[PDB]
């Protein structure tokens, strides 16, 4: 069901089984590098595996998770095959411990074998401007989009403002639980059938 | 929307920025006038003793020439059994060239395996102002990736420089990383003791011993280079006066 749906929750305790699969995952975690971070356990033992078959993961990373995200992507059963670097600007195209940063890192990890997917149209270079600290840039939605047009997708530890068509998205300040696809809906049903999602 | 504009236009988001008053110039000064003379030395790496370059290094810039340059190769099985660590100062850094695809992986492995954490990811973002495929890759690869190892555990020098090079797509077959590299590293400040492995006659430069199979020409003396470095000149900055 094209239009957008999430699901408030605990993303540690969602039982995600009940999502189907998705040509692609994108996380911005609340690494431990405060909020609701998750330490580096919590983050291995998250349930990506189950959420796809064949296609791509998108995963944001900064400081140690630098190492620590290729560690998860690597055990969650990925390999990283590219890496995405957000170039980050003002509104008239400026650039914003040892070094400043005027960057942000998203690794690319594939899962399986993804086929009718379209390589090589986006290069591996986004430049966009910054707005509030925590906002990854929409620019991310359309390589995406490009890359795997009309797939099922799923967001993870995203805020309000990231709920697109065809993303279902994950996290904690989201309000309520809005399902439009029939098949989720049944097996979320059955799930939670008072509507909670706790242990 | 930059992205979309190169799906139309095949011009990269990076031909975008533009621009790319605290006078850090004394600091380049204070460089120029520490440095030591060029030194360097050509020998064949895979069959040569690193343990016959001493003293031990501050700073390891290490550029193996890997075959997505050219489109000997090192590959990373050679390049990760090198004994690094076997030259490196207690305390010293290592900036380590690693191109777009696996080298962003086994590159960390070896940093790890020397002795280092990496503590910076130095971008090199390639522009295509005048000219508008690895079976792995999602995306078309416009970036290179040289990676700040520390290791071991100020100054009146601080961070002025910013983790991205920004210049145009060199011409196909020209190897050279951005000179820019070498501003960054001096701009630290970490010591005099400056080792370049893979360098070539075209990047010889003074403060820096450089070590490489292409060299025409030698001048390294163990004994006069650690001369350089003698009492009372063995803990400078590389950016005091002399
Ligand atoms: C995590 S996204 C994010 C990422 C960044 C860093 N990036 C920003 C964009 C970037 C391109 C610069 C790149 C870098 C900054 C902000 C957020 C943000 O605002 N995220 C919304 C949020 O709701 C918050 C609470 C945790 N969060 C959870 C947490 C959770 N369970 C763990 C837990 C819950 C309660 C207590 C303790 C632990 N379950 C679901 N969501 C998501
Ligand atoms: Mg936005
Ligand atoms: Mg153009
Ligand atoms: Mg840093
Ligand atoms: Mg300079």
């Amino acid at each position: 069901l094209f239009p957008p749906q999430w699901i408030c929750c605990d993303i540690r305790y969602l039982d995600v089984s009940i999502l189907g699969k998705f040509a692609v995952v994108m996380a911005d975690p609340p690494w431990d590098i405060p909020y609701g971070t998750l330490t580096d356990d919590e983050m291995r033992r998250l349930n990506i595996p189950v959420l796809q078959d064949d296609g791509f993961l998108f995963l944001w990373v900064t400081g140690r998770a630098m190492e620590l995200g290729r560690e998860c992507l690597n055990l969650w059963g990925y390999e990283r095959v590219d890496e995405i670097i957000w170039v980050k600007t003002n509104q008239l195209q400026r650039i914003i411990h040892w070094l400043n940063h005027g960057k942000e890192h998203c690794l690319v990890g594939v899962k399986g074998n993804p086929q009718g997917f379209n390589q090589g149209l986006d290069c591996d270079v986004i430049v966009a401007e910054v707005r509030s600290t925590s906002h990854k840039p929409d620019e991310i939605y359309g390589m995406i989009e490009r890359l795997s047009p009309g797939t099922r997708k799923i967001e993870l530890f995203g805020r309000p403002h990231n709920v697109q068509p065809n993303w279902i998205t994950l996290g904690n300040q989201l309000d309520g639980i809005h399902l439009l696809d029939p098949d989720v809906v049944a097996r979320f049903k059955q799930r939670y059938p008072d509507g909670i999602i706790s242990k | 929307d930059y992205c979309q504009h190169f799906v139309d236009t095949g011009h990269r988001p990076q031909n975008f920025i533009r621009d790319v008053r605290e006078l850090i110039r004394l600091k380049d000064e204070l460089i120029a006038k520490s440095n030591t003379p060029p030194m360097y030395l050509q020998a064949d790496i895979e069959a040569f003793d690193i343990r016959e370059l001493t003293p031990k290094f501050d700073v390891i810039l290490l550029e193996p020439p890997l075959e997505e340059y050219y489109r000997k190769c090192w590959t990373w099985d050679d390049i990760m059994k090198l004994e690094i660590d076997e030259i490196a100062a207690p305390r010293s850094f290592i900036f380590l060239w690693c191109g777009s695809g696996e080298g962003l992986d086994l590159g960390r492995v070896c940093l790890r395996k020397w002795g280092y954490r990496r503590c910076e990811d130095i971008c090199w973002i390639k522009t295509n102002k005048n000219n508008p495929l690895d079976p792995k890759a999602v995306f078309q690869r416009t970036k290179e990736h040289c990676l700040m190892g520390i290791k071991g555990t100020d100054f009146i020098h601080a961070n002025v420089d910013i983790d991205l090079i920004i210049t145009e797509e060199p011409e196909i077959g020209n190897i050279e990383k951005p000179v820019e590299i070498f501003h960054i590293i001096e701009h630290f400040c970490l010591g005099r003791r400056r080792l370049h492995l893979f360098g070539r006659d075209s990047t010889i430069r003074p403060g820096w011993l450089t070590v490489g199979p292409t060299l025409t020409n030698s001048n390294y003396n163990a004994e006069t280079y650690a001369s350089y470095f003698s009492a009372p000149n063995s803990y400078l900055t590389g950016c005091t006066e002399e």
